[PDB]
RNA sequence: ACAAACUCCUAGCCCAAUACCGGACUAAUCUAUUGAAACAUAGAAGCAAUAAUGUUAAUAUGAGUAACAAGAAGCCUUUCUCCUCGCACACGCUUACAUCAGUAACUAAUAAUAUACUGAUAAUUAACAACCAAUAAACCAAAACAACACUAAAACGUUUAUUAAUUACAUUGUUAACCCAACACAGGAGUGCACCAAGGAAAGAUUAAAAGAAGUAAAAGGAACUCGGCAAACACAAACCCCGCCUGUUUACCAAAAACAUCACCUCUAGCAUUACUAGUAUUAGAGGCAAUGCCUGCCCAGUGACAAGUUUAACGGCCGCGGUACUGACCGUGCAAAGGUAGCAUAAUCACUUGUUCUCCAAAUAAGGACUUGUAUGAAUGGCCACACGAGGGUUUUACUGUCUCUUACUUCCAAUCAGUGAAAUUAACCUUCCCGUGAAGAGGCGGGAAUAAAAAAAUAAGACGAGAAGACCCUAUGGAGCUUUAAUUAACUAUUCCAAAAGUUCUUAACAUGGACUAGCAAUUUCGGUUGGGGUGACC
RNA sequence: ACCAAAGCUAGCUCAACAACAAAUACAAAAAUACACCAAAAUAAAAUAAAACAUUCACCUAACAUUAAAGUAUAGGAGAUAGAAAUUUUUAUCCUGACGCUAUAGAGAUAGUACCGUAAGGGAAAGAUGAAAGAAUAAAAGUAAAAAAAAGCAAAGAUUACCCCUUCUACCUUUUGCAUAAUGGUUUAACCAGAAAAAAUCUAACAAAGAGAACUUUAGCUAGAUACCCCGAAACCAGACGAGCUACCCAUGAGCAGUUUAAAAGAACCAACUCAUCUAUGUGGCAAAAUAGUGAGAAGACUUGUAGGUAGAGGUGAAAA
């Protein structure tokens, strides 16, 4: 009835930051991918004609979109309400807006589609990370061009 | 002196199979005329014996009876009498002992 | 854990007060002092050491008491006395030679030309002559007695000065006392108690003194014959 | 002699020694009782 | 000629290894995506037992072995045959007790059947026993068949006065074959009457081997046995020693003694009051020594003590040379000491020599006793010497007695062996488990050279298996422990001491408490006890 | 073919968030009579310093978090110990699980059985089905199926099991072990290598690099590579123990006969008490007994009930 010799000791965190630029760079390369495999369609709009997931789904067929797809849009408030109400019934489609767009999940689904702003977006954010200095106080706090 | 090695079954086999420690096979049994069960050839039928000591109990339960107390034995010879007899000049003088049961075959009348 | 002390009697009885011995034990139930125990049991008997001691509060003078018996104790090595007056019996500790159907005589009168007494007579001290034999002599007046009042000892009177009494004690120490001071003119009874013989090792248990220890120590630096000057003179008077 | 038997029971014994009132009247006794009800014992006192 | 891992030959995935250090792969889980029946890339870990006298569970072996129990016959409770811890209460146990019923299997160490297992049902009824007033006062006066006494000085209440609810029936203990020892233990258990009137069975059935246990008898001899007359006796008595004086007390479980105590004799320390000593008071009370009685108790205050420079040995402790001379030395010289070992006793329960010398004791004696006796290491309260009386102490002789023994024997009973029940223990790498002589980590059933040899039981004996039991109590080594002692080194608290301040007053004092800093002791703390070494110690060296 | 074997649940981890009524301290579970109450004094040592004396984090308190910084300092200036000034921190909501499945996970079906006088220690286990208001044959050990000259038990082989021929069990430990050195009957389940200063390896960005404080003469930042398990005798604090035994204090109780003027630590000898000597017994009948044989046996005698003294202590007719 004895104590365990070594065994698992109190809740453990497994925590490491890798450096910025190496994430940012795993983003690109992620996108570069997408693209460079035909897997990457880059939508306007997002309005849908209907709310019916049956729409979705067969919108995947005729395009031949392949099995799982994510559809990424600029904002939360503002996304539009059919695509919303159509992609929030359904497992294989999913919806995320672009502050959550990651690694981890555009290699879980076999095909990536951005709005136009989005891709406005993201370009500038990742394009930012070349040219910018090493940083000298937490990023959040007033710097000259840099919100 | 304690053993020095666990002996193996096959030992084991060997010393407790022995022809010797196997249980013979007696070879006098027969069957008894009477009630045709087994006996031994030199020993009385079990079966009948006991039917002989079962009527022995119960005619020295009889002749408790008859007798008053512990201490108290007749001084004359015992004849036992069955349902329909009466007794021979022989056998009168003596004490007796009168039974329900019709005199059993195997019981003669002498 | 606890315990009760057995000494407790609020009253002056003559007749003998059952009492519990504790062999060597304090009231926490420790050996205190070794070597005491199982003894035969023993009766208590009261004591008045103090001799004069008037009966009825309202009249002051002079005693006349009467020896009634002579008793053995226990729980002494002296011989007691029971001693009546008017209504009163005490067990006074009986001087040498007492015999019953005796007279003593009890005074704290103090005249100038002293007194002849015999043994069965108290006397303050500065009222005695200068030569006599004294026993059960008390410290300050009116304390009672409490030196002197072993098995055949005696004190002497020495010498008076400026009204106070000059007592050597069987030590041969010397003792200062006020002139007050109470004292019975005598030899405690029983002399002979120094040359009895015990006889064997029972009659220790009888005593009621335990066996020595087992244990064999050297002797000290304290052990040797050590030759004093005699103690000095005690003062029991306190200056103004 | 031979040994073992050192248990002679008695009930008054037992009672004072250990009994409730005995533990009760001591704080070390009442520490007793506390350590054996934190415990949850049976038993407490005998 | 025959002979290797060497070297050829034919093919390759192409050259040994303990500590430590590099590499490549993978078993089983889980998590990410795939995968669909066993999955493949990654990420993670309680990530892999032929070995810890490993832990738990279960199985063997030893082993159907050791060991366990029920007196006979009958008509089934009736006679017999034998032995005697019996009935109550107290304490303590808790239904184990009672009736009826059941027992295949559980309890009984087996059966039969059942006071002890299982179920159901019942049960001990108070007059015995528990529970059950106070306060005042008189009363000095033992139990002991109690007249009266003895020393050790003795447990226990009446009566008078003042008040005490006053009122059927309170409440509670009442079985037993029993309790404390793990057990339905050859054991431990208080009291009153008993010796049977009451309680109980020593053998389950045989057989009559050895070896063991217990008992009985023994020709002739009577200690010749042996460490010792231990055990045993148809004996049961005498004597001499040593040590203790004596009765007593101790190492529960290896020592009852010469050890301890003790009467007695001596040293110290104390002049006094509410819980010890002590309701005492120096003829008393505490620390101790040495052990009755008798005769004794020599000389030594320099050391260390201890006391209040000086004093002390019935305090710790000591108590001599060297040569000259009548073989010896009464004498002599000189030296050192605080004194120079005396009275006794003596080869001894007394370092060694040593089995000293000699007499008695026996056929013979290293034993015993008596003497001599420098014991160069006896010796007088750390007691010296004699002596009664006493030792389950040690030794020696004699009588007597006998199986101790010459030198064994017969017969019974428990074991014993065979039949029937029930059924353990240490131990055990695996064993298909010989002998000889060599060899070998130096003593072999396993190696080498030879021998011998169908297979298994049961019974015996103990030469071996460095047999089984206890991680050797000896020895040494750990910068491991502990107990004891002091001049080890560091030193408190406390108990006492003495002093200075403080505190109160005087113009130098301290009544009892009581704080700060010292001092001087007791009791007492904390920590260690270097290393090399032909093992350690002593010696020597670093 | 027996003995066995298999289930997936009971529940656990870790973390977020925030049945009265009566009876009871008389010897608890007892309606009821005169009192008393109540109390407080530093944590020590084991261990580090390769010994050990000064010193040795954590052990009480809260203060948190990122830094200043393992810096100022403090230390047989050794071992080690260690601040502050001054700086940083956005809300709730949003719960779960690369946590365990009956030798695990709680000790737990339980603080119960049981073991201890007492403080205290402290287990083991469950498994069919919708319905029981339906009755796999795989561990060791054995059985089916005793054993035939020979030899670490096998291997080379053979028509053929042996028969031939060749071979010093395994670990640990040592200079060297077949050793007659240690360990283990056998099976199953459990049962033992943890850290990121410097370094190397792979990447990011580079005179700079890091999501704040730092480091920089190719550097910085990130990942990955690392250091066991079981054992004393001890020492310190606080509890609980005198129903055994040591000694006391209460209150009771025994001691017949025989001898002697006698209860005289006198004789003889029972009950009762001790334990001398021998033999049995030695996992016993018994964790100290039984059989014989012995000592004492009106006393310093035995013995019952009830108190007391507690470990730096008690008690001791000293045997540590
Ligand atoms: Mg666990
Ligand atoms: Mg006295
Ligand atoms: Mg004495
Ligand atoms: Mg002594
Ligand atoms: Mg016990
Ligand atoms: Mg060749
Ligand atoms: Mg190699
Ligand atoms: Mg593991
Ligand atoms: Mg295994
Ligand atoms: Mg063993
Ligand atoms: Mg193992
Ligand atoms: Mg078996
Ligand atoms: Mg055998
Ligand atoms: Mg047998
Ligand atoms: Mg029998
Ligand atoms: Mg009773
Ligand atoms: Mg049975
Ligand atoms: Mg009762
Ligand atoms: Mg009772
Ligand atoms: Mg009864
Ligand atoms: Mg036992
Ligand atoms: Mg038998
Ligand atoms: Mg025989
Ligand atoms: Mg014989
Ligand atoms: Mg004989
Ligand atoms: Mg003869
Ligand atoms: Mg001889
Ligand atoms: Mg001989
Ligand atoms: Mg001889
Ligand atoms: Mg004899
Ligand atoms: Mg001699
Ligand atoms: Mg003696
Ligand atoms: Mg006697
Ligand atoms: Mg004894
Ligand atoms: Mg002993
Ligand atoms: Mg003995
Ligand atoms: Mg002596
Ligand atoms: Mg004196
Ligand atoms: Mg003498
Ligand atoms: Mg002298
Ligand atoms: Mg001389
Ligand atoms: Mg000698
Ligand atoms: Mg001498
Ligand atoms: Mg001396
Ligand atoms: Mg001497
Ligand atoms: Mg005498
Ligand atoms: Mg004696
Ligand atoms: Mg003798
Ligand atoms: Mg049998
Ligand atoms: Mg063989
Ligand atoms: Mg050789
Ligand atoms: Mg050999
Ligand atoms: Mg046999
Ligand atoms: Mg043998
Ligand atoms: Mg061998
Ligand atoms: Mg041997
Ligand atoms: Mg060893
Ligand atoms: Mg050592
Ligand atoms: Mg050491
Ligand atoms: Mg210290
Ligand atoms: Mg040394
Ligand atoms: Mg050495
Ligand atoms: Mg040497
Ligand atoms: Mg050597
Ligand atoms: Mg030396
Ligand atoms: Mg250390
Ligand atoms: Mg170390
Ligand atoms: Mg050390
Ligand atoms: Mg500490
Ligand atoms: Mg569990
Ligand atoms: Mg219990
Ligand atoms: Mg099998
Ligand atoms: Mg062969
Ligand atoms: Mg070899
Ligand atoms: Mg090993
Ligand atoms: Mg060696
Ligand atoms: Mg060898
Ligand atoms: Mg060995
Ligand atoms: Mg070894
Ligand atoms: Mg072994
Ligand atoms: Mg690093
Ligand atoms: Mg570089
Ligand atoms: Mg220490
Ligand atoms: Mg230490
Ligand atoms: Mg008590
Ligand atoms: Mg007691
Ligand atoms: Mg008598
Ligand atoms: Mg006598
Ligand atoms: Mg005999
Ligand atoms: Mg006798
Ligand atoms: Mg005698
Ligand atoms: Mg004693
Ligand atoms: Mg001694
Ligand atoms: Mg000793
Ligand atoms: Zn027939």
């Amino acid at each position: 009835g004895g104590g365990v010799a070594h065994g698992p000791r109190g809740p453990t965190s497994y925590y490491y930051m890798l450096p910025m630029k190496v994430r940012v760079q795993g983003l690109k390369v992620a996108l570069t991918v997408k693209l460079a495999q035909d897997d990457l369609h880059i939508v306007d709009s997002l309005e849908l004609p209907t709310a019916d997931p049956q729409y979705l789904i067969e919108l995947a067929r005729y395009r031949r979109w392949g099995d799982s797809v994510l559809l990424v849009d600029l904002e939360h408030e503002d996304m539009p309400q059919n695509v919303v109400a159509a992609t929030s019934g359904l497992k294989t489609f999913n919806l995320v807006p672009a502050v959550g767009l990651n690694v981890h999940s555009m290699l879980k689904h076999q095909t990536l589609v951005l709005t136009l702003p989005t891709v406005a977006f993201l370009e500038e954010k990742l394009l930012w990370h070349n040219s910018r200095y090493t940083p000298l106080y937490p990023f959040r706090l007033p710097y000259c061009d840099f919100p | 002196a304690a053993p020095k090695n666990r002996r193996s079954i096959e030992v084991n086999r060997c010393r407790r199979r022995n022809p010797q420690k196997l249980i013979k096979v007696k070879n006098n049994i027969d069957v008894c005329p009477e009630c045709g069960h087994l006996k031994q050839k030199h020993i009385l039928c079990g079966y009948c014996y006991e039917k002989v000591r079962k009527e022995t109990a119960e005619i020295r339960r009889q002749m408790g009876k008859q007798e008053g107390g512990p201490f108290r034995a007749p001084t004359t010879e015992t004849v036992v009498l069955y349902s329909g007899e009466t007794p021979s000049e022989q056998d009168q003088g003596k004490r007796i002992i009168e039974r329900e049961r019709k005199r059993p075959s195997w019981f003669t009348q002498n | 854990a606890t315990s009760v002390s057995w000494k407790s009697r609020t009253k002056y009885t003559v007749m003998p007060v059952k009492m519990r011995k504790s062999g060597g034990r304090n009231h926490t139930g420790q050996i205190q002092v070794h070597g005491i125990g199982g003894g035969h049991k023993q009766r208590y008997r009261m004591i008045d050491f103090l001799r004069f001691r008037p009966e009825h509060e309202s009249k002051p003078g002079p005693f006349e008491e009467k020896v009634i018996a002579v008793r053995y104790d226990p729980c002494r090595s002296a011989d007691i006395a029971l001693v009546a007056g008017g209504n009163r019996k005490r067990w006074i500790i009986a001087t040498e030679n007492m015999k019953a159907g005796d007279t003593v005589l009890n005074s704290d009168h103090i005249g100038r030309m002293a007194v002849a007494a015999r043994e069965g007579d108290a006397h303050p001290l500065g009222a005695l002559p200068v030569g006599t034999l004294i026993n059960n002599v008390e410290s300050e007046p009116g304390r009672g007695a409490q030196y002197i009042r072993a098995a055949g000892t005696c004190g002497v009177l020495l010498r008076k000065v400026n009204g106070t009494a000059i007592i050597q004690l069987p030590s041969k120490r010397q003792m200062q006392v006020l002139e007050t001071c109470i004292a019975t003119v005598g030899r405690v009874s029983n002399v002979d108690h120094n040359k009895r013989v015990i006889g064997k090792a029972g009659r220790n248990r009888w005593l009621g003194k335990r066996p020595n220890s087992g244990l064999w120590q050297r002797k000290g630096g304290w052990a040797g014959r050590k030759i004093r000057p005699l103690p000095p003179m005690k003062s029991y008077v306190k200056l103004p | 002699k031979a040994r073992g038997n050192e248990y002679q029971p008695s009930n008054i014994k037992r009672k004072h020694k250990h009994g409730w009132v005995r533990r009760l009247r001591t704080p070390t006794g009442v520490q007793v009782i506390l350590r054996r009800m934190h415990k949850g014992r049976k038993s407490l006192s005998h």
